[PDB]
RNA sequence: CUAAGAGUAC
């Protein structure tokens, strides 16, 4: 009765974008952007890539409630270091990463013969 | 599957639940309280079938 | 360079690999992909026209929306909301067709193989039930005693099992990693001894067993994880890892594209 | 940032309690002998065993420059020079207590997140330390 | 079905009829009553 | 087994039950 | 509910990929508060659960019978035999970011009824309805729209 | 609805599901559970009502009850076990936990406090992350059994400024209890900060324990082999004592206490002694769980359950008792037609020596069963009669 | 009532395997252990969806049909 | 008692009710079938007739 | 059952023995040629007794044949019993789980809960969903709740299969964990 | 519609 469609989470609705930042004033050079339509398979990925950067003070991403397939992730950099392009770096770093992975899993299937 | 043991009135199935009751023909001695001038009683519930 | 693959087992169903060199998170990441986000083939709609069975016509829908359909070619089909038809036409939608009746004094049992495609595939390779018995019959659909009939056609559409789990075509993925607890990741439970009371795992093979002398090792990562993805069936296993990996980076770059766009 | 005390102890118990992971030890000045140690430690992450001589030092800060935590704590840079590179196991918490065990003895309590020091000894050479944060600094 | 079929009513004296009785060994149901206000008085065999 | 008059075991038990609710079935005090 | 007094409503649903899985892939059907267990002292569920792992391990049917010499030893003795900790604790892996539980998780098969309590069967609201006759205040019931 | 607290005002939140949702603190005024509670909603229809609602009836304005002078709310069920998983000294977390756990909570203040182990790894402990969800200046000074300024136990509770010093946050601590965390910050910061405080520590005791996990099996109700020879050796050596005592009665030589009867005395007597054994016999299971014991770990959070709870599962039941007395005679002299006439002992008149791991007899079984049926007996007549003094 | 398409938690498709597992029962006297690990079911999810199975359809077959053509 | 001291009222609703740890102390989730059965009656006011008009 | 002197073996035994279970046996195997062997045929040469409670107060129950007839190392595991010390008995329990009825007979170990628990299970049964009776598509009852997949139970009383309980299940075999997983 | 009864949930 209540329930909501099963394509409400991963389709976006009427009027709302993938991705909203908001400046963070809890502390200096902090964002905090909004993913909708997503969930752990790409917030916990992400926050990692952004943890092996060497010029990010702080990432961390939380799901709020269960109920709603979106989720909040929280970026500091250093001085002099945009945020935005700190998630763009994480970004091509996975795929750059899962390019390889993908290659490396073709080499190796095509070597089977009992397949 | 069904084991019967109900009745169909007016297409509904009615089941009876057995009535618990004491025993006839018993005789049952029981001690009355205090206030009363009466200390025990002997009684039997005679009933015939 | 990147992460490294070293696959111990493949069969029709099953592939079983290391995945070495690559961070915990983006092997999680990749099993839940491939558990939930590849798109697949499956019955959506059902237009029951004789339904005389013992069985109820949604009971039956339900069973047909979770038969595996081949999704080979699924890509180049396209999701019915995108598409420009009314209600499903040939571009997003594979129709078949179930006819069945009880002729026989003996039971029935509609299979099914019984399906039957009347929609044009236009050279897809798509739709057909998949089979993976050796008798030659698919799934159990229904049985019909004599008299009994059973007309009805279904409407297929591509989706993910997130909208629907008839659309996974994962099935169980085993995934382990440390097998020697070396991270200390796990407090084993016990009541008299932790090594005893916990059975090996069939990877510890794989590794050198830890020297129960040697400090703990505070710096080690997590890394090596041992993978075994099974299929359904409606597409190739390896065809399933490979679809994973593709549909994880073009989440990704939607991503990097959203921002980029903004 | 200059060290508000040092001095050299040897262990003469660890006792692992209820723990796996963290031991309390007792430790006796090598040199003085009225200084006497207690210490929680992350024994899985720094391993003691009795008898072990430990340089102790306790100071206000890391930095190798002289004072000029409020300021967010920030992973090591690759390249950054700090004291605790000259020890190897290196705790930060706050005193919490300054008891006054005899006249010449005084006693100072610190908490490193739950994990607890007592530091006792002659209030000559204790005077540096008071209640504040503080860096503890151990090397084998 | 199988319980209702089986069901005994006792209508409701000095007594403590709630009570499982020692001589309802093998005769009615250790734990099996309603725990409203029949909790007793429904038994079953 | 072998032994026609050998004692029966806990386990013998349940033919007997089994023989009862062939002959009485659940609501045989209804019926009767 | 289970077979032993141990009911409950379904809090939430979480889809398979998000919830915690063994190291072979398995993931289970329903999650239950451990707090549910000391107080209640319901071994009964336990016991169980350990004897519906081992029985669908090894094909068998479990002889859950009361007054039998069935002992927690012995089925503890045919999971281990079938390569499993004999307690039915299992290394489970958090769903959302793969990493192992710090605790491992007794997990295994269990027999739950659905009741006949349904939530649809019971949510109802009220703004303004239909009114009684005699005293004109709301009617009694949610099948009359009541008050 | 039997006081104040059970009607309470709330903040609508709209959700698209069919239940209604409330957070796990506020279930305890309410008396309420999951398991089919069914719940009434109220809405005021004029701005007058609505605000007296808002100021008089609201939840923060309830946290501190005057029935006795303390919270009526608390930590409790998961996050109160998790909280005391998370603030042992054992527990340390590394960066990327702790960035998660730091941004879990929604008020932190946005700087990383300094790890309290820095070399060789960065890693905080369970109470450097709990100390953030803590209002700052709070402070709080609990003395358990046997602390020192110094705790060899981690026992007892130190927080200074809204650090946790020392000592392991239980139920004590966080409960509805006087003198807790509760009640000093709702009495020091106001209502709002303690409603703020409750949703902060129950976020990241949450999140921890998802991401450490927690179970409860069977293998939780064993106890060793050493032990459970103790424990047989306890029942026997009580068995004997009630045996010689019987002995004694059965010759006369036992003298009445003063004011009852000789047969009164020996049943005294009798109980008392079974009581005491099933008493120690749980003892000596308790001691012999290992800290890592689950039922064990919740007995100590405070969460559920108790020593009862664990002597029962591991040890001995104990005796069953109908109306305060042992299983009476409701055959003639016998508890039943299993046992001879006139037949004293332990086992006759409702002793259940066997534990429920061990599984119960069946006339250990029937015996419980009257136990059960007492209880729900007594339950019904007590919601009656205390309904109509209520009112 | 028939058996499932799918495994419930896993979700293995286990609707094929139902006369398979029966002929091996009845034709090959084989126990159910050997019959479920034969056909392929080794989690103990599929085995219990498998073994577990009640086949009520047949008695829902013996009433005679409704609507007969 | 029945129809003065006690009475049954309007705008009200009842439904099982459930747990979430993501709720603030002092929140309530509400089905939205129930938040679109039960209603509030707001006065039209100039701070509130864009919001009014909009939800007409 | 009832119990007899039984002067060849010296000792009280029951008045049963292995050849009548061998003919219960036969007759059941053939119902599923020999002499039909019944409960009646039982009853008939006094080999069953039927006690109500005013007799049972003159009688002395043996609770298992196995252990409490013959005359007088064991396994921890097991739980502890009494031999009562005690000859003189005049019959014995058919099987002591026949105390139960039948919404607790399908209760699984139910000598190992807290007997609240095993009174809110027999309650809680009766509303358990599954397969009333097998031909419901014929009756037009008011309501009526059926189960898609009714499964048997995986661990299962001896008692419930004369309840046809595995022929008409009422549940599902769930993989269920014990955790604390999310709160929720 | 009204009334009576039965079963049931917390
Ligand atoms: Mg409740
Ligand atoms: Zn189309
Ligand atoms: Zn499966």
């Amino acid at each position: 009765m209540n329930a909501p469609d099963r394509f409400e989470l991963f389709l976006l609705g009427e009027g709302e974008s993938k991705l909203k930042i908001d400046p963070d004033t809890k502390a200096p050079n902090a964002v905090v952007i909004t993913f909708e339509k997503e969930d752990h398979t790409l917030g916990n990925l992400i926050r990692a890539e952004l943890l092996n950067d060497r010029k990010v003070l702080f990432a961390a991403y939380k799901v709020e409630h269960p109920f709603f397939a979106r989720f909040k992730l929280r970026i500091q950099t250093t001085e002099g270091y945009d945020p935005k392009d700190a998630l763009k770096n994480a970004c091509n770093s996975i795929i750059n990463k899962l390019g390889a992975l993908k290659t490396n899993f073709e080499t190796e299937w095509n070597l089977q013969t009992l397949a | 599957f069904d084991m019967g043991g109900y009745f169909i009135i007016n297409g509904s199935e009615k089941v009876l639940i057995a009535q618990e009751r004491s025993a006839g023909n018993i005789v049952q001695v029981f001690k009355k309280a205090a206030p009363s001038p009466i200390s025990h009683v002997a009684e039997i519930r005679s009933a015939l079938e | 360079e990147g992460p490294q693959v070293k696959i111990r087992e493949a069969s029709k169903d099953n592939v079983d690999f290391i995945l070495s060199n690559v961070d915990l998170a983006m092997a999680n990441s990749l099993r839940r992909v491939m558990i939930a986000e590849i798109p697949t083939l499956a019955i959506d709609s059902v237009e029951v026209e004789t339904n005389t069975t013992v069985l109820a016509d949604e009971f039956i829908a339900h069973r047909l929306g979770l038969i595996p359909l081949q999704s080979m070619d699924i890509e180049q089909l396209e999701y019915s909301r995108d598409c420009f038809c009314e209600d499903h036409c040939d571009k997003c939608s594979v129709v078949l067709t179930l006819q069945a009746f009880g002729e026989s004094e003996s039971t029935t049992n509609v299979y099914s193989k019984d399906l039957v495609i009347v929609s044009n595939l236009m050279g897809r390779n798509i739709g057909h039930p998949i089979i993976q018995d050796k008798e030659g019959n698919g799934v159990l659909i229904c049985k019909l005693r004599k008299g009994q009939e059973l007309k009805l056609t279904c409407v297929a559409k591509k989706g993910i099992a997130k909208e629907h789990a008839k659309w996974g075509p994962a099935a169980a993925i085993e995934f382990e990693y440390d097998p020697w607890n070396k991270l200390k990741h796990t407090d084993y439970w016990y009541e008299q001894d932790s090594a005893k009371e916990w059975p090996q795992s069939k990877n510890c093979e794989y590794e050198d067993p830890p020297n129960e002398g040697d400090p703990f090792d505070y710096k080690a990562q997590a890394d090596t994880f041992y993978m075994n993805v099974e299929s359904v069936g409606s597409i190739p296993v390896d065809q399933v890892v490979v679809r994973g990996i593709d549909t994880l980076q073009k989440k990704v770059a939607s991503i990097l594209l959203a921002l980029t766009q903004m | 940032s200059n060290t508000l005390f040092d001095d050299i102890f040897q262990v003469s118990e660890v006792d692992p309690g209820r723990y796996n992971k963290v031991c309390r030890i007792e430790a006796a000045s090598t040199t003085q002998d009225q200084c006497k140690l207690t210490l929680d430690i992350n024994v899985e992450l720094f391993p003691v065993a009795a008898q072990d001589s430990l340089t102790v030092t306790i100071a206000s800060s890391l930095n190798l420059e002289d004072t000029p935590a409020t300021r967010s704590w920030r992973p090591p840079q690759a390249g950054d020079r700090s004291l605790a590179d000259d020890y190897d196991y290196v705790m930060y918490g706050t005193a919490y207590k300054f008891e006054e065990v005899s006249k010449d003895l005084i006693a100072v309590y610190y908490s490193f997140g739950g994990l607890l020091m007592r530091l006792e000894g002659n209030y000559r050479n204790l005077n540096n330390l008071k209640q504040e944060n503080a860096y503890l600094l151990i090397r084998r | 079905t199988l319980s209702h079929l089986r069901r005994t009513n006792t209508p409701i004296k000095l007594a403590k009829p709630r009570q499982l009785h020692n001589t309802h060994w093998g005769l009615v149901c250790p734990a099996e009553t309603p725990e409203g206000q029949a909790c007793g008085l429904v038994k079953n065999l | 087994f072998e032994d026609e008059s050998a004692p029966i075991t806990a386990e013998d038990s349940w033919a007997v039950i089994s023989a009862f609710f062939r002959e009485k079935g659940l609501v045989s005090q209804q019926l009767d | 509910a289970s077979r032993h007094g141990q009911k409950g409503t379904i809090g939430i649903t979480y889809r398979r990929e998000d919830m915690p899985f063994t190291a072979e892939g398995i993931v289970p059907d329903l999650i239950i508060n451990p707090h549910a267990i000391p107080s209640r002292m319901t071994v009964a569920h336990l016991i169980e659960c350990l004897l519906s792992k081992v029985a669908a391990l090894s094909g068998n049917e479990g002889d859950a019978s009361p007054f039998t010499d069935i002992t927690v030893e012995g089925i503890s003795k045919l999971l281990r035999e079938h390569g499993y900790q004999s307690r039915g604790f299992e290394v489970m892996y958090n769903g959302h970011t793969g990493k192992k539980l710090m605790a491992q998780i007794f997990f295994g098969p269990t027999y739950y009824q659905r009741l006949r309590h349904m939530v649809d069967d019971k949510i109802h609201a009220r703004a303004r309805g239909p009114m009684q006759v005699l005293t004109r205040q709301p009617v009694e019931g949610r099948s009359r729209d009541g008050g | 609805s039997l006081h104040k607290m059970s009607m309470m005002a709330h903040r609508v939140k709209v959700i698209p599901y069919s239940t209604f949702r409330l957070n796990l603190s506020v279930t305890s005024p309410y008396n309420a559970d999951f398991d089919g509670d069914e719940m009434n909603l109220h809405v005021p229809q004029s701005e007058e009502t609505r605000a007296e609602l808002s100021q008089l009836c609201a939840v923060p304005l309830q946290i501190v009850s005057p029935q006795s002078n303390k919270p009526c709310m608390g930590i409790v069920q998961d996050t109160l076990c998790g909280i005391r998983k998370l603030t042992l000294r054992d527990t340390f977390i590394e960066l990327d936990q702790v960035l998660n756990m730091l941004y879990w909570v929604p008020d932190w203040d946005g700087v990383i406090p300094t790890p309290a182990i820095i070399k060789p790894k960065p890693l905080w402990s369970g109470k450097q992350i709990l100390s953030v969800a803590i209002p700052n200046g709070i402070h709080l000074q609990r003395f358990d059994e046997g602390t020192t300024l110094l705790s060899p136990k981690d026992n007892g509770m130190l927080i200074i400024d809204g650090q946790i010093i020392f000592g392991v946050v239980e139920k004590k601590t966080v409960g509805s209890s006087n003198g807790g965390l509760i009640h000093v910050v709702t009495r020091e910061k106001g209502p709002q900060v303690c409603a703020k405080l409750f949703g902060n520590i129950q976020k990241v005791v949450n999140f921890w324990l998802l991401h450490n996990g927690f179970s409860t099996g069977i293998g939780d109700t064993i106890a060793d082999g050493p032990t459970m020879r103790e424990i047989t050796e306890t029942i026997a050596e009580a068995k004997k004592k009630v045996l010689d005592v019987t002995k004694e009665a059965q010759a006369n030589l036992l003298t009445a206490k003063h004011g009852m009867t000789l047969r009164e005395s020996f049943e005294d007597n009798v109980v008392r002694f079974l009581n005491e054994a099933r008493d120690k016999a749980g003892r000596l299971a308790e001691v012999n769980l290992k800290d890592l014991n689950n039922v064990k770990q919740m007995v100590m959070a405070g969460s559920k359950g108790s020593f009862i709870n664990i002597a029962q599962m591991s040890a001995c039941v104990g005796q069953q008792s109908v109306e305060g007395k042992r299983i009476a005679f409701g055959f003639v002299d016998r508890t039943l037609p299993h046992f001879s006439k006139d037949d004293y002992s332990p086992e006759s008149k409702g002793f259940v020596e066997n534990s429920y791991l061990r599984g119960l007899t069946p006339q250990e079984f029937f015996f419980h069963a009257m136990g059960g049926r007492e209880g729900l007996i007594d339950t019904a007549v007590k919601t009656a009669e205390t309904g109509y003094i209520q009112r | 009532m028939i058996v499932p398409v799918r495994c419930f938690s896993c979700g293995k498709v286990v609707g094929d395997k139902w006369e398979s597992y029966l002929n091996l029962l009845q034709e090959d006297e084989l126990d159910e252990g050997t019959a479920l690990s034969r056909l392929g079911l080794k989690r103990y999810c599929c085995r219990r969806m498998i073994l577990t199975h009640v086949d009520l359809i047949e008695k829902f077959l013996r009433y005679n049909p409704l609507e007969k053509r | 008692r029945g129809n003065l001291m006690g009475k049954r009222v309007d705008f009200s609703a009842r439904t099982v009710i459930s747990g979430d740890p993501n709720l603030e102390l002092d929140q309530v989730g509400v089905p939205k079938s129930i938040a679109k059965t039960l209603t509030y009656p707001e006065v039209v006011t100039p701070y509130n007739i864009d919001r009014l008009t909009q939800l007409v | 059952f009832i119990v007899e002197d039984d002067e060849s073996l010296g000792h009280k035994e029951l008045k049963v023995r292995k050849g009548h279970i061998a003919k219960l046996m036969a007759t059941e195997y053939q119902d599923i040629d020999v002499e039909e062997y019944t409960w009646s045929s039982l009853l008939n040469e006094g080999l069953v007794e039927y006690i109500d409670a005013e007799e049972e107060e003159s009688i002395l129950i043996a609770m298992q044949p196995e252990d409490l007839e013959p005359a007088e190392d064991v396994d921890p595991a097991k739980r502890i019993r009494v031999s009562h010390h005690a000859t003189t008995f005049t019959h014995c329990e058919i099987h002591p789980s026949m105390i139960l009825g039948v919404a607790a007979s399908i209760i699984p170990f139910p000598d190992h809960n807290q007997s609240p628990r095993n009174t809110y299970q027999s309650a809680m049964g009766k509303q358990a969903m599954g397969v009333f009776l097998t031909n419901y598509n014929v009756r037009m009852d008011t309501m009526a709740n059926i189960l898609y997949y009714p499964q048997k139970p995986l661990g299962t009383t001896r008692a419930m299969e004369y309840l046809k309980f595995r022929e008409l299940p009422a549940g599902q075999n769930a993989i269920v964990a014990i955790a604390c997983y999310s709160g929720y």
